[PDB]
């Protein structure tokens, strides 16, 4: 009977930070229900009900002019805003009759490892309330921030290296950082890399796998260069 | 309803 709407933050992190997991302390700032109320507005059983308003601080009334118009008309008699409660002082003080008051809470969401981008935490519940709405949702959705080494494919990492023309002729070492401070070194025999397209892989050196382990590939893409 | 991260 009247859902709140959720509350959607994306939460960022590096590719090395998705690499090893990551738990972030969040501040959620919302509205709450009146504490010295429970959202009731007033004293235990003291609140009453609008008589000139069945309801909501509203009323219709019928005025005609060339046609006849329904001009939705406010304040209710004793009420508006708030069809009902009355009474001077058995209202709150904490709430002052508006039934809902600020509160910063604290959240720890935890970033699993291989989590993938736009990735979903949903924290039931927790959104913003209003006396009678059935709060939403505060929904976080991993953000992978751009890398400068890297491009992520599904369970994989992307890279592009530069090799010069000798290295990929003759063969020879070649090196890069990993998404962990881990250094790579990378060996490839003569003519392997030259071929259009061409594509090396490397078993596991490619990000956490969600469900189950393990990693997946790093495949290596290469860029061939000779001076003068 | 809003949020920021702590530290
Ligand atoms: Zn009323
Ligand atoms: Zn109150």
């Amino acid at each position: 009977p009247q859902r709140g709407k959720d509350i959607k933050h994306e939460i960022s992190a590096s590719l090395e930070e998705l690499y090893k997991g990551r738990t972030a302390k969040l501040a959620l700032n919302k509205q709450i229900l009146c504490k010295e109320c429970e959202g009731r507005g007033g004293k235990k059983g003291a609140v009453k009900k609008c008589t000139s308003c069945n309801g909501q601080g509203i009323k219709f009334v019928t005025r005609q002019m060339g046609p006849m118009i329904q001009r939705f008309q406010t304040e209710c008699d004793v009420c508006h805003g708030t069809g009902d409660i009355i009474d001077p002082k058995d209202r709150c003080k904490s709430c002052n009759g508006k039934k809902v008051e600020n509160e910063r809470k604290i959240l720890e969401v935890h970033v699993e490892p291989g989590m993938k981008d736009g990735q979903r935490i949903v924290f039931k519940g927790e959104a913003d309330q209003a006396p009678d709405v059935i709060p939403g949702d505060v929904v976080f959705i991993v953000s992978e921030r751009p890398h400068k080494s890297f491009k992520r494919d599904g369970d994989d990492l992307v890279y592009e290296a530069e090799i010069d023309l000798l290295t990929a002729i003759a063969g020879g070492e070649f090196a890069l950082e990993h998404v962990s401070g881990d250094w790579l070194k990378v060996g490839i025999v003569p003519g392997e890399v030259i071929a259009p397209g061409m594509r090396k892989v490397i078993e596991g050196k490619g990000m956490p796998i969600p469900k189950y382990g393990g990693y997946g590939n790093l495949i290596i893409k290469f860029t061939i260069k000779d001076p003068e | 309803g809003w949020l920021y991260e702590i530290s």
